[PDB]
């Protein structure tokens, strides 16, 4: 699992050809998913685009993006824990 | 004897080659019909001189000529089932009648099995869904498949028997192909009766851990659930669930979508021990002025596989104890024999039911 | 196509919804998620009690997308001839090429998994073959999202870990036991097809009903009018419910000690 | 393990639940409660004829007014009959008065409703489950002739008519028909005869039938081999008749 400063590379590589808003989040994506997942961050990108299709607008809210990320909490639920792997 | 009725037509349907046809399965069709052969070969053709364009379909057997290939009479579907062949039996022993006494088990069968294959439309006027499965599991010894085959006689139809241990092969994803030979032949033989033995065997929820070799059992319910009900709810005949073990069956297995009318057998009381003395009264011989009702009185509740014991061992009495036929007498050291000698295993009186 | 639509079924619009916006809505808004750059979601999974409408649900929404459809059961992937299985799964995904706007189904997606490794017999390695070509097969060509795969099985608990990423299954449906106002709308379409006195009042019904999945719902009007048919009724009236809807099961007649 | 401290996931437990299979497997016990006092009546089931029927006692008296009859594991319930003794006269000892049979056997099942060892705030007396069970009979000076029945497991309850052991079953279905309010002494005694004679398949006689009566003059009177066989008598004449 990447660490805090190697996930906030990433968010910006799947907003970058997707439509978004300047106000798009930078570090706090990072501080809203802890422990629930933290490696697959595509899965908060399809998510965002539900939210703005039910306020009938082409960009992305900020504060759907949040949303998104809070959503893929209860997404996994497929344990999957590796501790045991490193060798 | 027939040895010159048969030669005499040699000379056509025999010298010519007609019948010769190599048998392969067509996979798709142009409407160019690509067809591969047993011997792991594809090729095209088109239709025959009889060949009609709608009897060719795909996924099914269509012989072709082994020199210049091409369709000439189609074949039917699934060659592969061997064993299953063997499953249909004709004209059963027991009757409706041979079933001990008329309980509740007799009329609840009747009405979701018989009756809708004697009187369709019984039920059409209502407009209203007969239950396709049923659940017999009850006790053992009491005379469980004694009842099936009494709705087998009624029916008059085909009869496929499955065992439980038939479902396992000896090879990995056979398992699989057996179920799907048993719901083949539904739609190619309407109106007939499946029956399942002992399904605890394959039937189960045996989770994960404990034992690495055990995966290949659950995976034959999943596609027997499957192909009972899937993505598109085909079904006509009726099915029956018969174990010995309800309890370790798969938790989901007893749910509706599957099995409505659910009838467990129970031990007969007075009244319905009484009736299995008078079926077996009139075989061997009976004493006139024996009262059968306080024989059975001071037989305790227990299977049915005791109580026609009790009639079969009492002929044995008159051999040794040098009687003329069956007396009162030899129907008391029955009780001590058959039940009281008997009281050490040899029955399960309440010993399967859960653990 | 399929014959079932959504309007044979009722109060399960909380579930249908999460349906809609896998792949009927991402299918006719595809137009907006090229010009977004939104990738659809590759599928959904499809948990809960067995007898539950997960395959009505989900064939209510094969027949309004007008669309090819493909169903693949996952005990059918092992067959005692090596790579027959391997194939199946190739050559799914195959016909998703010729045919680009199709639907694929998986049933009881528990079928195919397991990790098998410490323990004894070494694992089986006859089903976990199939296992990897879902996950290549979705990694290659595939997730296009005009490949969206519905994945229906029972429980959560075994399982692949690995079968849960942003390009196979995306959004998670569960389906608990329906409402009050859930059941009274599931119980009155499958009653529609019978005969009775307008008396009825399914609102008592509903309550009477005590957590049953879809499976159970349906036995109601079953065992409905098989009262009705063994008395010899003309119509089936509201007592002949209640009595069909009592049954032992659960821990009745207990031959157990303490009670008291 | 499958014990007191497994719990089964199904609601119920392992151990005491089996025990209803020893109390069914016993001796049949058939007893009747009526307003002329309760007369009880066991099988002492005699296996040969050396053994001594008068040694052996199936039916044990607890007070002069109040008695049970004990049908299982003599073992098992010999140690609820020293506590039954203890704690009726223990009840004289703080009051001198007659005690509720109700009391009585809610005493005995205070004791008898507690097993195991390990304990954090009690001591524990018991060890394991027993599965015999008693038929305590009694009279006091409230409700009157009372009849219940010893269960270890849960909460004893109040019955005029109750049969246990191997005739449980049998001798059940008997009890709600020909039982009445009406039914003398006379009547009560002829009718426990009757239906332990079809319930068991030896003869009988004084030897492996034992008999006793709680009345209010005579307080908890045994009937001998002497009286016994004049009741079997008794029953002959009724049956010759019928």
């Amino acid at each position: 699992l990447p660490n805090e400063a190697g996930r906030l590379e990433i968010f910006k590589i799947h907003t970058a050809k997707v439509k978004k808003t300047g106000e798009f989040d930078f570090e706090a994506a990072v501080k809203m998913s802890d422990g629930f997942n933290g490696a697959d961050i595509r899965n908060c990108a399809t998510e965002a685009g539900f939210f703005a299709i039910r306020d009938d607008r082409d960009h992305i809210n900020p504060d759907d993006l949040m949303k998104a990320v809070r959503k893929v909490a209860e997404v996994k639920k497929l344990e999957g824990t590796i501790e045991y792997q490193k060798l | 004897a027939p040895s010159h009725l048969w030669d005499i037509m040699g000379d056509r349907q025999r010298l010519g080659e007609e019948h010769p046809l190599q048998v392969a399965r067509c996979t798709k069709i142009i409407k160019k019909y690509v067809i591969n052969l047993k011997q792991i070969a594809k090729f095209v053709v088109g239709l025959g001189e009889r060949v009609s364009p709608t009897d060719i379909e795909e996924g099914m057997r269509v012989g072709v000529d082994r020199s210049k290939y091409n369709i000439e009479l189609p074949l039917p579907p699934r060659i592969d089932p061997s064993v299953t062949m063997m499953t249909v039996e004709e004209k059963p022993d027991v009757t409706y009648s041979d079933v001990g006494g008329c309980k509740d088990q007799i009329e609840k069968l009747r009405e979701v099995v018989e009756l809708p294959l004697l009187s369709p439309e019984r039920f059409a006027t209502l407009g209203i869904d007969p239950p396709k499965g049923i659940l017999l599991y009850g006790p053992p010894g009491t005379g469980k498949t004694l009842c099936a085959r009494a709705v087998a006689n009624r029916t008059d139809a085909t009869f496929i028997r499955v065992i439980g241990s038939e479902l396992v092969q000896k090879y990995v994803g056979e398992g699989a192909r057996m179920v799907r030979e048993l719901f083949e032949m539904a739609r190619t033989k309407k109106a007939c009766i499946i029956f399942f033995d002992e399904i605890d065997a394959v039937g189960g929820a045996r989770f994960d851990d404990g034992a690495g070799g055990d995966n290949e059992v659950q995976r034959t319910m999943l596609e027997l659930i499957t192909q009972l009900d899937g993505f598109d709810p085909r079904g006509n005949i009726k099915v029956m669930f018969a174990t010995n073990r309800p309890n370790t069956l798969d938790p989901a297995l007893l749910r509706p979508g599957r099995i409505d009318r659910k009838v467990e057998f129970s031990l007969p009381d007075l009244e319905g021990r009484a009736n299995i003395f008078r079926i077996h009264s009139k075989s061997m011989s009976v004493e006139r002025g024996i009262r059968w009702e306080l024989i059975s009185r001071l037989c305790p509740n227990s299977t049915g596989a005791e109580l026609r014991s009790v009639c079969t061992e009492a002929g044995m009495f008159a051999i040794r104890a040098r009687r003329k036929v069956a007396t009162e007498k030899d129907f008391l050291k029955a009780v001590d024999k058959v039940i009281s000698g008997y009281k050490k295993f040899s029955s399960t009186s309440r010993y399967m039911q859960y653990n | 196509k399929p014959t079932e639509t959504y309007s044979d079924v009722g109060g399960l619009d909380k579930q249908i919804e999460e349906l809609v916006e896998a792949i009927v809505l991402p299918m006719k808004r595809a137009d907006k998620f090229k010009d977004m750059g939104i990738r659809a979601p590759k599928g959904a999974l499809m948990y809960g009690p067995p007898g539950t409408g997960k395959t009505l649900l989900a064939r209510a929404c094969a027949a309004q997308t007008n669309a090819t459809f493909l169903k693949l059961a996952a005990p059918q992937l092992v067959q005692m001839y090596i790579g027959e299985g391997a194939k199946l799964v190739r050559d799914a995904f195959a016909l998703a090429k010729e045919k680009a706007p199709t639907i694929i189904f998986i049933d009881e997606l528990d079928a195919i998994g397991t990790k098998r490794f410490d323990s004894e017999k070494s694992g089986d390695r006859e089903v976990q073959r199939t296992m990897l070509e879902l996950l290549n097969q979705l990694d290659g060509f595939s997730s296009d999202d005009r490949v969206k795969v519905l994945a229906a099985t029972n429980r959560v608990d075994v399982l692949d870990p690995a079968l849960l990423r942003s390009g196979r299954l995306d959004r998670k449906i569960e389906f608990p036991l329906p409402s009050e106002d859930s059941r009274a709308q599931i119980l009155q379409i499958h009653s529609r097809k019978m005969t009775t006195d307008d008396d009825i009042n399914w609102q008592e019904l509903a309550r009477s009903t005590d957590e049953f999945n879809g499976a159970q719902l349906k036995a109601v009007t079953v065992e409905a009018g098989m009262i009705a048919l063994r008395n010899g009724q003309s119509s089936v009236k509201h007592e002949d419910f209640v009595e069909g809807i009592s049954e032992v099961q659960a821990r009745k007649s207990k031959s157990v000690s303490f009670y008291a | 393990d499958r014990g007191v401290s497994t719990f089964s996931p199904e609601g119920r437990l392992f151990q005491v639940e089996y025990s209803l299979e020893a109390i069914k497997l016993g001796s049949t016990a058939i007893g009747i409660a009526t307003k002329e006092g309760v007369v009880l009546g066991v099988e002492k089931r005699a296996t040969s004829p050396l053994l001594e029927s008068d040694s052996i006692e199936k039916i044990v008296e607890i007070d002069r007014h109040i008695g049970c009859a004990m049908s299982g594991l003599t073992a098992d319930a010999r140690s609820m009959i020293e506590h039954a003794r203890t704690a009726a006269v223990t009840h004289n000892l703080y009051y001198d008065e007659d005690i509720n049979v109700e009391s009585l056997t809610q005493s005995v099942c205070d004791l008898a409703l507690r097993f195991g060892e390990g304990a954090s705030g009690e001591e524990r007396l018991m060890s394991r489950p027993f599965g015999v069970a008693l038929l305590i009979a009694g009279h006091d000076a409230d409700d009157g002739y009372q009849l219940f029945h010893a269960e270890p497991s849960g909460t004893f309850y109040r019955y005029n008519a109750k049969a246990i052991g191997s005739g449980s079953e049998g001798a059940q279905a008997e009890l709600l028909n020909e039982w009445h309010s009406s039914l003398t002494l006379k009547e009560a005694e002829l009718l426990v005869l009757k239906i332990l004679k079809q319930v068991m398949e030896e003869k009988l006689d004084e030897n492996n039938a034992q008999l006793s009566c709680i009345t209010k003059q005579d307080g908890f009177k045994i009937y001998d081999n002497e009286k016994t066989a004049e009741l079997i008598k008794e029953l002959k004449e009724k049956e010759a008749a019928e």
